[PDB]
């Protein structure tokens, strides 16, 4: 019972290295943030795709 | 380690890589499997287009990481 | 960092660990020294039996901390 308790409040102790979360809660957060990069990257990929197709057709 | 390259057309290439591997060498690896030439490949990770002379480690591409592939025209 | 594992039979194993190390990996470390298999090991800290898939940091095992070892039968 101190300030070191996990930030999700699941009872286990957090780690300074994992920004306050425990091992299991940090995994969920990590997966959550990774899900977001894939999504954003897919959106970037879409833009680059549209642009390559436009730049192509801007030839012949 | 292992990372994944998702195409926009429903393919996920699974590559066998090391953090030391250059982006250029990763694009050679994609050629080995998909037959797409390195200079016809745009790789994306965390909102950046991946630069040829840099390495996976330079971008913090770790275990399980997922990039995207766009073809050049 | 360094933590200590006291047996009930007059042995104190001194381990070299990191807060990120899993309980399972700590039990592998004990095997390296004592030859006791991980599945024959119960670890105790602050009144709890230590769960395999959790880490030292999950239990607030810091520098100098002392656990106990009971053998399974
Ligand atoms: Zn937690």
């Amino acid at each position: 019972q101190s300030e070191l308790l996990c930030k999700k409040g699941c009872g286990y102790y957090g780690n300074p290295a994992w920004q306050g979360f425990c091992s299991k809660c940090w995994r969920e957060e990590y997966h959550k943030a990774r899900q977001k990069q894939i999504q954003e990257d897919w959106e970037l990929a879409e833009r680059l795709q549209r642009e390559e197709e436009e730049a192509f057709a801007s030839s012949q | 380690m292992q990372i994944f390259v998702k195409t926009l057309t429903g393919k996920t290439i699974t590559l066998e890589v090391e953090p030391s591997d250059t982006i250029e060498n990763v694009k050679a690896k994609i050629q080995d499997k998909e037959g797409i030439p390195p200079d016809q490949q745009r790789l994306i990770f965390a909102g950046k287009q991946l630069e040829d002379g840099r390495t996976l480690s330079d971008y913090n591409i770790q275990k399980e990481s997922t990039l995207h592939l766009v073809l050049r025209l």
